């Protein structure tokens, strides 16, 4: 199917306590594959996925390179957004940057991004033609103007129609045992007597890949999704997946409700009854 | 300035079995900003050998954080998780509910 | 891999 990198960057302020703590990340798919924390004893990037560890000293010595560089970029940037906010020194504030690109099932060029945020919040992204940028507010214009002068649009659309697309196939090809996997979700039902008269049923969906599922429950047909308490889909620390959904079911009726799960693992969706 | 509160969620890695190896988790997800305490208790107690994923964030750019730590449940030892944040009045307590 | 380039707000 189609396949993503992207890099997340994170950097917030320390006032009086040194230069801020940044940390970086990749992802390919869902998958982890390295990370940099500038809190670390290492100062290099890390791997962290098996099917990285040997990619060579030249490109860990490269990605160090770079990132220390981004880590410095993000500084800067907290003592620009500063002036440009007219904020105080002495709180802490917070940066971040994610981009990366998607390849289509023929590991074409599919589309690319770049995004900003101040204190959880849009600041500046690049458009989808990857020309043009949205600036969220006023500070963002001047971001804006700054990077349209610099032409640092062009110089992102060939990272990113490039080495970005180049490597995420490189990798894909690399990892292709993790990365080109699908894993179907175990699934089961649990049944739990809330009281004399209510009992709770919970669908269960457990070690899946990617992360992307639906789990749905019915009575006769009808979506109880307004009923249905269900949690995020959460790691289960083994590069697999959980979610689950519950509804809570007058004792006697277990019969009128089934669960649906849609995944890209099953070769059809599932439908599960209690009986 | 934006703050969001973390979801919480605490479970193990594999179905638990009493007297089989297993990974105790507290998945924190949706806060902001990313300076959160989280906590792995053992019967109300803290348990040292923690470790925890790389901060990384969402769509809505919300952090998210998998805290972890290797375990054997027993029939009688409780697990919980204990986690602050700015937008907690209060720290938060979540139990593993082993069942489920 | 990491964008070589030095971007800045």
């Amino acid at each position: 199917g189609s396949h993503s990198m992207r890099y997340f960057f994170t950097s917030v302020s320390r006032p009086g306590r040194g230069e801020p703590r940044f940390i970086a990340v990749g992802y390919v798919d869902d998958t982890q594959f390295v990370r940099f924390d500038s809190d670390a004893a290492s100062q290099r990037m890390e791997p962290r996925a098996p099917w990285i560890e040997q990619e060579g000293p030249e490109y860990w010595d490269g990605e160090t390179r770079k990132v220390k560089a981004h880590s410095q970029t993000h500084r800067v940037d907290l003592g620009t957004l500063r002036g440009y906010y007219n904020q105080s020194e002495a709180g802490s504030h917070t940066v971040q940057r994610m981009y990366g690109c998607d390849v289509g099932s023929d590991w074409r060029f599919l589309r690319g991004y770049h995004q900003y945020a101040y204190d959880g919040k849009d600041y500046i992204a690049l458009k989808e033609d990857l020309r043009s940028w949205t600036a969220a507010d006023m500070a963002a214009q001047t971001t804006k103007h700054k990077w349209e002068a610099a032409h640092v649009a062009e110089q992102l659309r060939a990272y990113l129609e490039g080495t970005c697309v180049e490597w995420l196939r490189r990798y894909l090809e690399n990892g292709k045992e993790t990365l080109q996997r699908t894993d179907a979700p175990k699934t089961h039902m649990t049944h739990h007597a809330v009281s004399d008269h209510e009992a709770t049923l919970r669908c269960w969906a457990l070690s899946f890949y990617p992360a992307e599922i639906t789990l749905t429950w019915q009575r006769d047909g009808e979506d109880q999704t307004q009923d249905t308490e269900l949690v995020e889909t959460r790691p289960a620390g083994d590069g697999t997946f959980q979610k689950w959904a519950a509804v809570v079911v007058p004792s006697g009726q277990e019969q009128r409700y089934t669960c649906h799960v849609q995944h890209e693992g099953l070769p059809k969706p599932l439908t599960l009854r209690w009986e | 300035m934006i703050q969001r509160t973390p979801k919480i969620q605490v479970y193990s890695r594999h179905p638990a079995e009493n007297g089989k190896s297993n990974f105790l988790n507290c998945y924190v997800s949706g806060f902001h900003p990313s300076d959160i305490e989280v906590d792995l208790l053992k019967n109300g107690e803290r348990i040292e050998k923690v470790e925890h994923s790389d901060l990384s964030f969402s769509k809505d750019w919300s952090f998210y954080l998998l805290y972890y730590t290797e375990f054997t449940p027993t029939e009688k030892d409780e697990y919980a998780c204990r986690v602050n944040h700015v937008t907690l009045s209060q720290p938060k307590i979540v139990k593993w509910d082993r069942d489920m | 891999k990491l964008t070589p380039l030095c971007v800045t707000l």
